[PDB]
C-alpha cells in the first residue's frame, strides 16, 4: 500500500513502467484474474499513477528497476 | 512539556537505532537492516503492536533508500526484547545501557527458538559443501588453507597424514641442483668451492614437509640416485566445521546436502506452504528475489522437442527448504498465489500464557491481497484465511 | 586532445525537433557537448560553458555538459543535428553513409562567444543569412 | 503552468540581472510562468522611503498593486523588501477603511483605484508549497547535483518577520530554506546566530555605513567559522550588502573572506545547468570561481 | 536472449522494449523479462544498458574485431583469442558468448554503432555472419533497427 513518485520532467512514454508492474500485470496474464484496477498508464506521454489512495504497490520494485532513466521513486515510508 | 523522555530514531548508515533517552538511562532497539529479510515474524509477535512491516521487496532488492524492511512506533515499543528472541535471522538487538541485554532471559520469562544446531566433529571432513550451500553466511570452516587458493596450510602433502622415506647415493650425488631444482623439498647445499679438492661437493637435504610421492625428481636425476614410498594413517580432519547458532535458519540445505550427514538442525517452524503457479503475474520474481532460504525458483523453461504439450510453472517452492518464515506472502504483489500456515514453533524454555497469545498470533493462515485499505498506507495488511 | 567523438540521438532531442527545428527547446536540446569529467577537468573546460569543437570539416562553438550515460575517458558526444552536422566530415568510404560517428576533433574552452542559432549556421554556411 | 505578475524591483535588474534572467528560465522549467509588469517602479523601499513617509510609501506600493490589479494576475516577487513593502501594503489596504479611503483619493489624481484583489507571493514561498511547485518538484528539476558544497543560507527578516503579522511560522530556527538548498544538492550548512540581520536595511547601509558593515562582518564572521563556501539569500538588498560590503570590509577593517554571494535563483539555474556567463557570475564584487570548481 | 549491438532503443526508439523485446509476456516467455538475457554493446553507458543485464563496453570503432572474436570462439577453438579484444575481456566474451551458444532463440539488433563507424557495411556483414553462424547450434535472427 505504498506511495510511488512520477518525475513528469524527465518522464518519456517509454511504457516499460507500465508493462513490468506486476499489478498491471495481473489483469490479461493470471488465470482467473482476481483484481483488475492498475497502478500506471501513459496519458499524453508520462507515466500517470491512477493509484491515488496507495492502495494497490506492493513495494515490489520492478517498476522502479525497470525504467531506463530512472524516474520513478519509491517510498517505503507511510505517506 | 516535559523533555526528557526523549524518543529517536536514527538511520546511522545501515543500522536504524531506535532509542529511548533518560538522563542516565537509555534504551536502544537497533534493527540491522543487512539481515533483515522481510518476515513479519516480528510484528505478528510484538506484544504492544509496534512493529510494522514495510516496502519488503523493494527493501531487500535495494531500491529504496529512504526506509527499511519494517518501522517501529519507538513511542509505543516497551523495550520488552520480545521481538529480539522471536526473530528467526537475529536481525534486531536490544541494548539497555550500552550491552546487549535482554532482561526478560535474565528473569528465564520466554522461551527461545530452539534451532538445535550441531556438527560432529568426528564425521565432518572439512568439504566446503556446506560453507557453499547455506544462503545465510553462518556455517564456519575452520581449516588452514592449502595450496588452493593460497599458500600451504600446511603443505599439499601434509593436508594427508602419509609416510615416506627419501635416499641417496653420496656414491653418485653428482651434486648438481636439479634435486632441488623441482621439489620444494630438496635444498642441495655446495660448501664453498676451494681448489684444495678442486672438485665440487655438497649436501642434499630433504624435509618431510614438502614432499609427496611424486617420484619426478628420482628420474630428474641425471645419475640414478634416489628412492621413495607413501600411505595414510587413517583420517586428516585438520581444523573443525561448526554452525554459528545465532544466525542460521534451519533451513537443512547443508544438512540435505552434507557428505557425512554430520549436521542436525531442526527447523523452528513446521507447517506446509502453497503456490498457486497459475495465479503469478509472470515477470514478478520478487518473491524469489527476497526468499531467505532461496527455497523459491523459477521453473526452468524445457527447451524444443522436450516440452511434450506441457508449457511451464511461473513459480514454485521447495518444501524441503522453505522455513515458513513468511517473507515470500510479505512480498508477493498478487492476490493469493501464496497460502502460509505454521502449525508448531520449537522451542526450548517452559512456556507462558504471552507465548501461547504468541503462538495463536502466529498461527493463524495467511495469504497476500490487492487493495487493502488506504488508512493504513505506507505498510503491509495480508488476508485472513478462514 | 585528439578526443575521439560521436554523434548520436536523445529523446529531449526527438522531442526538440517535433516541436520545431526552428525552436528554443530545439537549440537547447541540440547545441549539447556531451564530454567525459575527466577530460573536462584535464582540458580545463567549466561544465556548462561554450566550447569550440573544431574538426578538419569545420568547426562550431557548443555548450560542454556532462552526460549521465557515461562516456569513457577520451569520448565527446553531440545530439545529432544542426550543430554536430556543422563538424561531421562528409567521407562516405564509398557507400554514401558520412562519418557521422569517430572522427577526431580537437576542444578549445572558449567562454564568452555566443551560441550560433540553427537558422544562423546554415543561412550563414549558405550565405542567405538576412537578420 | 500557474501564472505571475513578476515585480521585478532595482537591485536585480539594474545591478544583478542574472539573479532576474535564472528566475524566469527556472521558474519556467518548473511549473511556473513569470510574466512581466508594465511599467512597475521602485517598490517604495521600505526602510529609505518608510522613513521618510509613510503615506508616500502607501501610495507608491498600491500603485504597484493596482498594475497587476488591473493585468488580472497574482505578483511574485524575488525580494524581501520588496515583499515587505507590496505585501505588507496589500494586506493593510485590504483591511483598513479610512487608509484605503486616503489611497484612493491619492490615486484618482491618476486615474487609477485600488480594490484589493490579488495576493503577493515569494518566489521562494511559492518554490516551497506543494500545490505549486514544491520541493519534489525542485530535485525533479535539478539536473547537476552541485554536490559537495558547503552553502549558509540567509533568511533576511522582511520575508519572515514580524510572525505575528506573517504565515511562515517560526522565526527563531526555520529550516524551510535550508530544504530548498538541500533540495539542489548541497549540504546547507548551520551557523552561529543565523538569523541576523545583515545590517542593511532601514536604510543604515546609507545613513552609517561603518555601523552596518560591522553588522554584516559579525555574520561573515560566524558564516566563515561554519566553512561555509558560498552564502545563499534571497534578497537583493542583502546579497547587495554581503557583496559590496565585503570589499568595503577589505578596504576600511582588515578582513578577508571573499566567500561568494548567491541568490537562490542563481544556485537554481546552476543546479538546472545554466552557465555561468548566462547568470552574470562577473557582475558579483566576489568571485565566485572557487565555488565554481567546487560545484562543476 | 536480446542483443542490442551499437544500438539505443530507450532514446531512439523508446516503447520498443515494453512493445516487441523485453518486458512483454508472451507465449512462450510467459514469465516475462525475468527469463530474457539482454546484452548491449556500445562505448557509451547508455540508457538501455541500464535497463540490461550485461554491457560490453567495446572501443568505439573495433566492433570488426569484437565480432571476429565471437565468431572464432563460436567456431570453436577460441582458445587463440588474445587477452583482451577491443577493450573487452575474454573471459566476459567467452560468457557471452556461452549465453549465446545456449540460448533457445535468440535475437541481434543493430543500429548507428554499426552503420555509421568505420567499415560501415562490414560490421554488418560480419554480424549477418556471425548469426548465420550461431544458427548451426540455436537459433540467431538478426533485425535492424530503422528508424523513420
Ligand atoms: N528522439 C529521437 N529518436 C530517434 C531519432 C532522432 O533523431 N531523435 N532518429 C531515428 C532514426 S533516423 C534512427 S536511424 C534511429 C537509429 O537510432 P539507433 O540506431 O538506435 O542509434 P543511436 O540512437 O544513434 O545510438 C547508437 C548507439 O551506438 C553507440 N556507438 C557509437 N559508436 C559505436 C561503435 O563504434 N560501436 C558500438 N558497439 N556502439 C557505438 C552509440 O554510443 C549509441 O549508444 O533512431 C530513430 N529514433
Ligand atoms: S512497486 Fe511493484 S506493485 Fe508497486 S507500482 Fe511498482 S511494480 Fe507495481
Ligand atoms: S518507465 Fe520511466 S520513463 Fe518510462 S513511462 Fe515509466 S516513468 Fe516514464
Ligand atoms: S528478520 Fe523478520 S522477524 Fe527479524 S527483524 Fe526482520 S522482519 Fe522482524
Ligand atoms: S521490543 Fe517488544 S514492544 Fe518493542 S518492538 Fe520488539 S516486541 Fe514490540
Ligand atoms: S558439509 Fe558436512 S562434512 Fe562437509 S564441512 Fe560441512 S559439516 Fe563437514
Ligand atoms: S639431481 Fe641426482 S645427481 Fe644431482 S644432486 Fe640430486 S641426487 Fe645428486
Ligand atoms: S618425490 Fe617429488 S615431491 Fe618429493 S622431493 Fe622428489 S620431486 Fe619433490
Ligand atoms: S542449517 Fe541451513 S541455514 Fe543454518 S547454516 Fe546450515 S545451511 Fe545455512
Ligand atoms: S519459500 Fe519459505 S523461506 Fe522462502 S520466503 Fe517463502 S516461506 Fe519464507
Ligand atoms: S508469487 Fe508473488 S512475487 Fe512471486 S511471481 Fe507471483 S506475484 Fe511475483
Amino acid at each position: 500500500a505504498f506511495a510511488v513518485h512520477v518525475n513528469m520532467e524527465r518522464c518519456t512514454g517509454c511504457n516499460n513502467c507500465v508493462v513490468a508492474c506486476p499489478v498491471n500485470a495481473l489483469e490479461l496474464n493470471t488465470v482467473n484474474p482476481s483484481s483488475t484496477d492498475k497502478i500506471y498508464k501513459v496519458i499524453n506521454g508520462d507515466a500517470v499513477i491512477l493509484d491515488v489512495k496507495h492502495e494497490l504497490c506492493a513495494g515490489c520494485g520492478i517498476c522502479v528497476d525497470a525504467c531506463p532513466y530512472d524516474v520513478i521513486q519509491l517510498s517505503g515510508q507511510p505517506p | 512539556s516535559t523533555l526528557f523522555p526523549k524518543y529517536s530514531k536514527t538511520t546511522d548508515g545501515s543500522k536504524v537505532i531506535m532509542e529511548q533517552r533518560l538522563l542516565q538511562q537509555v534504551n536502544n532497539l537497533i534493527l540491522d537492516n543487512d539481515i533483515c529479510t522481510g518476515c513479519g515474524i516480528c510484528s505478528e509477535v510484538c506484544p504492544e503492536e509496534a512493529i510494522s512491516v514495510g516496502a519488503v521487496g523493494g527493501v531487500r532488492r535495494g531500491l529504496v533508500d529512504d526506509a527499511a524492511s519494517i518501522h517501529v512506533d519507538e513511542t509505543k515499543c516497551s523495550y520488552c526484547g520480545v521481538c529480539v528472541i522471536m526473530c528467526p535471522f537475529s536481525a534486531l538487538a536490544l541494548k539497555v545501557d550500552g550491552e546487549e541485554r535482554l532482561p526478560i532471559l535474565e528473569k528465564e520469562g520466554f522461551p527461545t527458538y530452539d534451532k538445535g544446531t550441531a556438527i560432529d566433529q568426528d564425521k565432518c571432513v572439512r568439504c566446503n559443501i556446506c560453507d557453499d550451500v547455506c544462503p545465510r553466511d553462518a556455517i564456519d570452516r575452520d581449516v588452514p588453507l592449502f595450496e588452493g587458493e593460497d599458500k600451504e596450510g600446511l603443505a599439499k602433502g601434509q593436508a594427508v597424514e602419509l609416510k615416506i622415506e627419501f635416499k641417496v647415493d653420496d656414491e653418485k650425488c653428482t651434486k648438481c641442483g636439479i634435486c632441488g631444482n623441482l621439489c620444494e623439498a630438496i635444498n642441495v647445499l655446495h660448501k664453498p668451492f676451494s681448489p684444495e679438492i678442486g672438485k665440487v661437493e655438497g649436501e642434499v637435504i630433504w624435509d618431510e614437509a614438502y614432499c609427496d610421492g611424486c617420484n619426478v625428481c628420482a628420474e630428474a636425476c641425471p645419475s640414478e640416485a634416489i628412492k621413495v614410498t607413501r600411505t595414510v594413517v587413517g583420517q586428516k580432519k585438520l581444523g573443525n566445521v561448526n554452525i554459528i547458532d545465532e544466525d542460521c535458519c534451519t533451513c537443512r540445505w547443508c544438512a540435505i546436502n552434507c557428505p557425512t550427514e554430520a549436521i542436525t538442525v531442526n527447523k523452528i517452524f513446521e507447517g506446509e506452504i502453497t503456490f498457486h503457479a497459475e495465479k503469478c503475474p509472470g515477470g514478478c520474481s520478487t518473491c524469489v528475489d527476497v526468499c531467505p532460504a532461496n527455497a523459491i525458483y523459477l521453473p526452468t523453461p524445457k527447451p524444443a522437442k522436450d516440452m511434450k504439450g506441457q508449457i511451464e510453472a511461473k513459480i514454485a517452492v521447495n518444501k524441503d527448504f522453505c522455513i515458513l518464515c513468511g517473507a515470500c506472502v510479505n512480498a508477493c504483489p498478487g492476490e493469493d498465489i501464496i497460502y502460509l500456515r505454521r502449525d508448531s514453533v520449537k522451542i526450548k524454555g517452559k512456556e507462558t500464557d504471552l507465548f501461547k497469545k504468541i503462538k495463536e498470533k502466529l498461527f493463524t493462515p495467511r495469504t497476500s491481497k490487492v487493495k487493502e485499505q488506504p488508512s493504513l498506507a505506507g505498510s503491509v495488511e495480508l488476508k485472513a484465511v478462514s | 586532445k585528439t578526443l575521439n567523438m560521436i554523434t548520436q540521438r536523445a529523446v529531449e532531442e526527438g522531442i526538440a525537433m517535433e516541436i520545431g527545428k526552428t525552436s528554443r527547446q530545439y537549440f537547447d536540446a541540440c547545441s549539447i557537448i556531451e564530454m567525459n569529467e575527466q577530460d573536462m577537468k584535464e582540458l580545463g573546460i567549466m561544465k556548462n560553458t561554450n566550447v569550440r569543437v573544431k574538426s578538419e570539416s569545420g568547426e562550431v562553438v557548443v555548450k560542454a555538459v556532462v552526460g549521465r550515460q557515461t562516456c569513457y575517458p577520451g569520448l565527446c558526444h553531440i545530439r545529432q543535428g544542426v550543430w554536430a552536422n556543422q563538424v561531421v566530415p562528409p567521407r562516405t568510404q564509398s557507400t554514401g553513409a558520412p562519418q557521422y560517428s569517430g572522427f577526431p576533433v580537437t576542444v578549445e574552452p572558449v567562454p564568452n562567444e555566443r551560441l550560433k542559432t540553427a537558422l544562423e549556421l546554415v543561412q550563414g554556411a549558405v550565405g542567405m543569412w538576412k537578420g | 503552468m500557474h501564472e505571475y505578475a513578476f515585480f521585478l524591483g532595482c537591485i536585480a535588474p539594474n545591478r544583478y540581472p542574472g539573479c532576474e534572467a535564472s528566475a524566469i528560465k527556472t521558474s519556467e522549467k518548473v511549473g511556473i510562468k513569470l510574466l512581466p509588469l508594465k511599467g512597475a517602479s521602485c517598490c517604495p523601499a521600505p526602510g529609505a522611503f518608510g522613513s521618510i513617509d509613510l503615506n508616500v510609501w502607501y501610495a507608491m506600493a498600491a500603485r504597484n498593486l493596482v498594475l497587476a490589479e488591473e493585468m488580472k494576475k497574482d505578483i511574485a516577487l524575488i525580494c524581501n523588501g520588496c515583499y515587505k513593502s507590496i505585501w505588507e501594503v496589500n494586506h493593510i489596504l485590504k483591511h483598513n477603511d479610512e487608509l484605503r479611503d486616503n489611497v484612493n483619493e491619492v490615486l484618482a489624481e491618476i486615474d487609477m483605484q485600488f480594490k484589493g484583489t490579488i495576493d503577493v507571493w515569494h518566489l521562494a514561498e511559492l518554490y516551497y508549497d506543494d500545490k505549486v511547485c514544491g520541493v519534489q518538484k525542485i530535485k525533479d528539476s535539478v539536473t547537476t547535483p552541485l554536490s559537495g558544497a558547503k552553502v549558509a543560507a540567509h533568511y533576511g527578516c522582511h520575508l519572515m518577520k514580524p510572525k505575528k503579522e506573517r504565515h511562515f511560522g517560526d522565526t527563531e530556527n526555520p529550516m524551510w530554506f535550508e530544504e530548498l538548498i538541500g533540495a539542489l544538492g548541497a549540504e546547507p550548512i548551520q551557523y552561529r546566530n543565523k538569523m541576523q540581520c545583515c545590517g542593511a536595511g532601514g536604510g543604515v547601509r546609507g545613513y552609517d555605513i561603518v555601523h552596518a558593515l560591522d553588522i554584516t562582518n559579525e555574520k561573515l564572521i560566524n558564516i566563515q567559522e561554519a566553512g561555509a563556501d558560498a552564502i545563499t539569500e534571497l534578497c537583493p538588498f542583502c546579497q547587495l550588502q554581503f557583496d559590496r560590503g565585503q570589499i568595503e570590509i577589505k578596504e576600511k577593517f582588515g578582513d578577508v573572506y571573499n566567500i561568494p554571494v548567491l541568490h537562490y535563483n542563481e544556485l537554481l539555474g546552476l543546479a538546472q545547468g545554466m552557465s555561468p556567463q548566462d547568470l552574470a557570475l562577473d557582475l558579483h564584487a566576489i568571485d565566485c570561481t572557487p565555488f565554481l570548481q567546487k560545484v562543476l | 536472449v536480446i542483443v542490442y549491438w551499437g544500438s539505443n532503443p530507450a532514446h531512439a526508439h523508446p516503447r520498443h522494449m515494453s512493445r516487441y523485446s523485453i518486458f512483454p509476456r508472451g507465449f512462450f516467455t510467459g514469465k516475462g523479462q525475468k527469463k530474457r538475457t539482454v546484452i548491449v554493446i556500445d562505448p557509451r553507458f547508455t540508457d538501455t544498458a541500464n535497463v540490461a543485464d550485461y554491457h560490453l563496453q567495446v572501443k568505439q570503432g573495433h566492433d570488426y574485431e569484437l565480432f571476429n572474436a565471437f565468431r572464432m570462439v563460436i567456431h570453436g577453438h577460441g582458445k587463440d583469442l588474445p587477452d583482451e579484444v577491443a577493450g573487452i575481456k575474454k573471459e566476459t566474451i567467452l560468457e557471452v558468448a556461452e549465453i549465446m551458444k545456449n540460448a533457445r532463440f535468440g535475437t541481434t539488433f543493430f543500429g548507428m554503432g554499426l552503420t555509421h563507424t568505420d567499415g560501415r557495411n562490414h560490421n554488418i556483414d560480419i554480424a549477418i555472419s556471425l548469426t548465420r553462424d550461431l544458427n548451426k547450434i540455436s537459433k540467431w535472427t538478426i533485425m535492424a533497427m530503422r528508424g523513420h
